[PDB]
């Protein structure tokens, strides 16, 4: 499969999560995604066809996990925007105030700002700490997917926030979206990997 | 807030 930002992907045949980036660790490819979207050899599959398994993650305390990908999955540098692209370019944090999109399987590509750095979110599980938010709208199965800037520099993956019960927080106004990012520099540093960038 |  060609892996692109922002697309489906089941896990274990069961629940379905976004990608978030195409990565390399030396000869081996993977993704980067969400930590609550599988367990640790958990099985990926694209469309049907099994693409990888999870090979490490974090959650709660943190929210990330990459899945190392076979030989035969096309890595790109890209990031779905509807039909189009978003060409990866690098891993620049962006400060608050900036304006970010976010790509995923339910609510397509979603932009917005970035409000406020070091969130805690209370999951059920337990906290999720450091995560960024912004207020771009996303749903129930964006998770793991692409935040970006339209200039290229990945920001992070999708980790939560106050869906409301259409399981969306698409229907209220920005000011009142908490959409929850983790960074992506710590998920790259604590794996070793290296984003693919275009 | 919850997980997705």
């Amino acid at each position: 499969a060609n892996i692109v930002g922002g697309i489906e992907y089941s896990i274990n045949n069961a629940s379905l999560c976004s990608v978030g980036f195409s990565v390399t660790r030396g000869a081996t490819k993977g993704f980067v995604t969400a930590g609550h979207c599988g367990t640790v050899n958990a099985t990926a599959r694209i469309g049907g066809a099994v693409v990888g398994t999870f090979a490490a993650r974090v959650f709660p305390g943190n929210d990330r996990a990459w899945v190392s990908l076979t030989s035969a999955q096309t890595l790109l540098p890209r990031v779905a925007n509807g039909s189009s692209f978003v060409t990866v370019r690098g891993s620049t944090e962006a400060a608050v105030g900036a304006a970010v999109c976010r790509s995923g399987r339910t609510t397509g590509y979603q932009c917005g700002t970035i409000t406020a750095k070091n969130v805690t979110a209370n999951y059920a599980e337990g906290a999720v700490r450091g995560l960024t938010q912004g207020n771009a709208c996303m749903g129930r199965g964006d998770s793991g997917g692409s935040w970006i800037t339209s200039a290229g520099q990945a920001q992070g993956v999708m980790s939560g926030g106050n869906v409301q019960s259409n399981g969306n927080n698409c229907g209220i106004p920005a000011s009142q979206r908490s959409s929850l990012f983790e960074r992506l520099q710590p998920i790259l540093s604590q794996y070793g990997l290296s984003l693919v960038t275009g | 807030a919850a997980p997705l």
